[PDB]
């Protein structure tokens, strides 16, 4: 059963959120990787990371911030509750810039 | 009834074993298939097709 | 019941898939952003299957 029929109209917008949190985690940490091993360059790093950072912290300053915190709460931990792996990303992520 | 039965265990075990290595085969053959692809659209119909594959390699892998 | 079942593989093989753009776009087969539109596309597809487990193993 894929959606379940009683999941709030409210709430299957907030997994279609997650579902986009998550798309930037696990995509930033590939940018990250191929930018250490050259094959993107500076130029281009930078604005695309900088660009996903921003849009990270929209998705959880978005008006219905309560439920994310709430069933997905604080984010390393978020990190763990689903498998997921991301070693760069973390790092990438907690320190909210790119080149430093 | 009794050999049969114990050899129809081996006798998918083989076979599946194939298509395994027939579908990783194929995966690394289709990434050297990799071309001028400016066409998002057969980007699209490439991504397609290695996600089809690939969901196929990991159910079988999964049975053993 | 296989439900589960075939749900699984679709969470490996996607992460397989993505692994694969990235080496796509290393050799530079891909421009450095189409990849990130596909990608996310693609990691959204998972999460959604990785939580739409979550439902049945839960």
């Amino acid at each position: 059963p894929l959606f379940d029929n009683s999941i709030t109209s409210k709430d299957k917008e907030v997994i279609e959120t997650l579902s986009e949190i998550y798309s930037i985690v696990i995509t930033l940490d590939h940018v990250e990787k191929a930018y250490l091993k050259d094959s993107i360059d500076d130029t281009q790093y930078t604005n695309t990371v900088d660009k996903l950072l921003k849009q990270f912290k929209v998705y959880l300053n978005s008006q219905n911030k309560e439920e994310i915190n709430k069933h997905f709460q604080s984010i390393e931990a978020f990190c763990d509750t689903y498998n997921i792996t991301a070693s760069n990303a973390i790092t990438r992520l907690e320190r909210g810039i790119p080149i430093t | 009834s009794d050999f049969s039965e114990k050899y129809g265990d081996i006798a998918l075990k083989k076979k599946l074993e194939q298509n395994t290595k027939k579908l990783d085969e194929e995966s690394s053959q289709l990434e050297t298939t990799t071309r001028s692809i400016d066409s998002a659209d057969d980007l699209d119909q490439f991504i397609k097709n290695y996600l089809d594959i690939r969901t196929q390699y990991h159910l079988r892998r999964e049975k053993l | 019941l296989n439900q589960l079942y075939n749900l699984v593989a679709q969470d490996y093989a996607l992460t397989d898939t993505i692994e694969c753009l990235s080496r796509m776009l290393h050799r530079g087969t891909i421009p450095l952003d189409t990849f990130v539109k596909q990608g996310r596309e693609l990691a959204r597809q998972q999460f959604l299957v990785r939580w739409h487990i979550q439902r049945i193993t839960s």
